[PDB]
């Protein structure tokens, strides 16, 4: 609820502009927020909306688009590298800190649903952390893991008023 | 004479009325009925009842030996609800069905 209150605040600022062009940081926030909501079509159209002159002026905008290109191809092992290729200032940094978590949870849901057996090499590149999940996942979440072959096995875990509305409509 | 032609082995037993508690007029009508039959019954239905017991109440005449003027009183009775096969089937059929509405009121009502 609190997050939604900030979402609609940035929406209208771009529409009203003294000359049809808003300040650079407003443009960057909308593009990054589109990535967080997985709305890829509007994110692509926003990039096409920015004039070329301002686009080349600020390379910070280009850093958002390079990450957006990877997530547009659903390249899970590649988005984690582009999100760290550039350095984002603290004004836009917290938004990226939430997009990374959203991508991380998205891979977890996709693997558990679309895969019955997945190589540990490929699964680590999906979830994003090939650091400490190798040993922690065996005993905590209960997923049986087999070494050498490296196969992971995901496992699955008031009306009365409505009715009288129907009759009052049908009989009349 | 009319009903004797259809119900051969059936005889007069009493009368009935609709209302609340027994009234004096009920006692005069009972006195009138007593000229027809020696020991008449007296049924009384209460369509205006406001409780969960059957309004039907069966009474019986009692003659007192009160000193001076002589009066007659009503004594209540305990009645059963015996039915026959066809009567039971008909009553069950009538009381089971609920598609009885007709007119302005909705079938929901």
């Amino acid at each position: 609820f609190s997050f939604k209150k900030l979402l609609d605040q940035c929406e209208n600022q771009e529409l009203e502009a003294p000359g049809g062009i808003a300040t650079p940081p407003v443009y960057g926030q909308l593009l990054a927020l589109y990535l967080l909501h997985n709305d890829m079509n509007n994110a692509r159209y926003l990039w096409k909306r920015i004039p070329p002159a301002i686009k080349s002026a600020n390379s910070e905008l280009g850093g958002i688009w390079s990450v957006g290109q990877r997530i547009w191809q659903r390249d899970f092992p590649g988005i984690y590298t582009t999100i760290n290729a550039h350095q984002w200032s603290e004004t836009v940094q917290p938004i990226m800190e939430a997009l990374r978590d959203a991508t991380r949870r998205r891979a977890f849901a996709l693997v558990s649903q679309a895969y019955t057996s997945i190589i540990a090499d490929d699964f680590a590149a999906f979830v994003g952390l090939p650091v400490e999940e190798a040993v922690k996942g065996i005993l905590e979440q209960g997923w049986q893991a087999d070494s050498t072959t490296r196969m992971v096995l995901p496992r699955k875990p008031q009306q009365l008023a409505r009715l009288t509305d129907y009759v009052a409509f049908l009989e009349n | 004479e009319q009903f004797k032609q259809v119900f051969k082995e059936l005889e007069f037993l009493g009368w009935y009325t609709t209302g609340g508690p027994p009234d004096p007029s009920d006692i005069h009508v009972h006195k009138q009925v007593c000229e027809i039959i020696e020991s008449p019954l007296f049924l009384k239905l209460n369509p205006m009842t406001k409780h969960t017991d059957l309004p039907v109440s069966v009474f019986e005449s009692v003659i007192d030996i009160i000193n001076g003027e002589a009066t007659m009183l009503f004594a209540e009775l305990t009645y059963t609800l015996a039915t026959e096969e066809a009567e039971r089937i008909g009553v069950d059929h009538v009381a089971r069905m609920t598609a009885t509405g007709s007119g302005e009121n909705s079938t929901v009502a």
